DNA sequence: GGGGGGGCTATAAAAGG
DNA sequence: CCTTTTATAGCCCCCCC
């Protein structure tokens, strides 16, 4: 296909390597939320790259929302620099992408009920519960959400190749169920 | 309808602290100075 | 001249993506130097 | 809520008190007691007295939430009250629950 | 009253009390 | 479990137009 899955979300983690005083961070940093009674971490956002971080008092952090590996690492570097500037000796240890989400359109309708009937060992489809068919691919280990509209979501990837590979695998299967 | 609320609040506060000033041994004149200082600062 | 400020209490603050909606009450505002008051204030802003 | 102390009303009060404290006419404790009385009075007057609605739109520059208190900063805002327009380049909003 | 806006449902993954 | 993110999409209820 001249069809290329576009990355939509990446979740990464990194270890700042030092304990953090979350109250201080919430009071001095901009665009921060801290409500320990409901969630133990500070929630901070930045506009470029547009992402949301979850910062724990342990010093570990989760970065979400970026659309590229480089944007994910950059964003996390910025969050770490903010914390750094507030006076904490933050490091940048073991950065790692944990999940990647892609999406695309095959440009044609799909016979979902047909697909689930013939691929009972990889998928499940309950229209009343969720309008999308869930396909658990084994290689690569990726989960796809397939809709009758032809729109496809791929998630569970650790690297970009798994996303592309999973879509190349599913495309011919989907063509086999196009809607006349 | 705003100057009204302010008068309203100043009056209530002044009336409500009179006894405290008295219990502290502060001359009621000081209380009136407070109200005056306060009202004029608004202007 | 003025530091435009609003001091109030919130009923509900909401966000979707970068869309925020504010449901405020009992507020005293000082805008452009003048003083205002509201029992309820509803606002919208993009972040 | 010691929320309404940094308002025109509340600040003029504190300034007046500081003078009296400065000229030793009242003690700090008494001043504190007066402010406490003010809190009850302004809060009570707002809820029972005022009763109008306002509307505003703008771009959110920053937000913060800690100790259950929201602090925003909007830019190019437009405060709308039936009788029209109030435009401001910047406004800071502090809100207690 | 209704619509539209919010929420629910489903998917992956990390953080740590 | 709490929470965040994001593509996708049907059905639910409710607010105040």
């Amino acid at each position: 296909s001249g069809i290329v899955p576009q990355l939509q979300n990446i979740v990464s983690t990194v270890n700042l390597g030092c304990k953090l005083d979350l109250k201080t961070i919430a009071l001095r940093a901009r665009n921060a939320e801290y409500n320990p009674k409901r969630f133990a971490a500070v929630i901070m956002r930045i506009r470029e790259p547009r992402t949301t971080a979850l910062i724990f008092s342990s010093g570990k952090m989760v970065c979400t929302g970026a659309k590229s590996e480089e944007q994910s690492r950059l964003a996390a570097r910025k969050y770490a620099r903010v914390v750094q500037k507030l006076g904490f000796p933050a490091k940048f240890l073991d950065f790692k992408i944990q999940n990647m989400v892609g999406s695309c359109d095959v440009k044609f309708p799909i016979r979902l009920e047909g697909l689930v009937l013939t691929h009972q060992q990889f998928s499940s489809y309950e229209p009343e519960l969720f309008p999308g068919l869930i396909y658990r691919m084994i290689k690569p280990r990726i989960v796809l959400l397939i809709f009758v509209s032809g729109k496809v979501v791929l998630t569970g990837a650790k690297v970009r190749a798994e996303i592309y590979e999973a879509f190349e695998n599913i495309y011919p299967i989907l063509k086999g169920f196009r809607k006349t | 309808t705003v100057p009204k609320l302010y008068r309203s609040v100043i009056e209530d506060v002044i009336n409500d602290v009179r006894d405290i000033f008295l219990d502290d041994g502060v001359d009621e004149q000081v209380l009136m100075e407070l109200k005056t200082l306060w009202e004029n600062k608004l202007m | 001249d003025t530091e435009n400020v609003v001091v109030c209490q919130y009923d509900k603050i909401h966000r979707s993506k970068n869309k925020w909606k504010f449901h405020l009450k009992d507020g005293i505002m000082n805008l452009n130097g003048r003083d205002y008051i509201f029992s309820k204030a509803i606002g919208d802003a993009e972040w | 809520y010691q929320l309404y102390r940094n308002t025109t009303l509340g600040n003029s009060l504190q300034e007046s008190l500081d003078e009296l404290i400065q000229s030793q006419q009242i003690t700090p404790q008494l001043a504190l007691q007066v402010l406490l009385q003010f809190d009850k009075a302004i809060n009570a007057a707002l809820a029972q007295r005022v009763r109008n609605r306002v509307n505003f739109r703008g771009s959110l520059n920053t937000y913060r939430f800690c100790d259950n208190v929201w602090t925003f900063v909007l830019n190019d805002v437009e405060f709308r009250e039936v009788t029209e327009l109030i435009k401001v380049d910047k406004v800071k909003i502090v809100a207690c629950d």
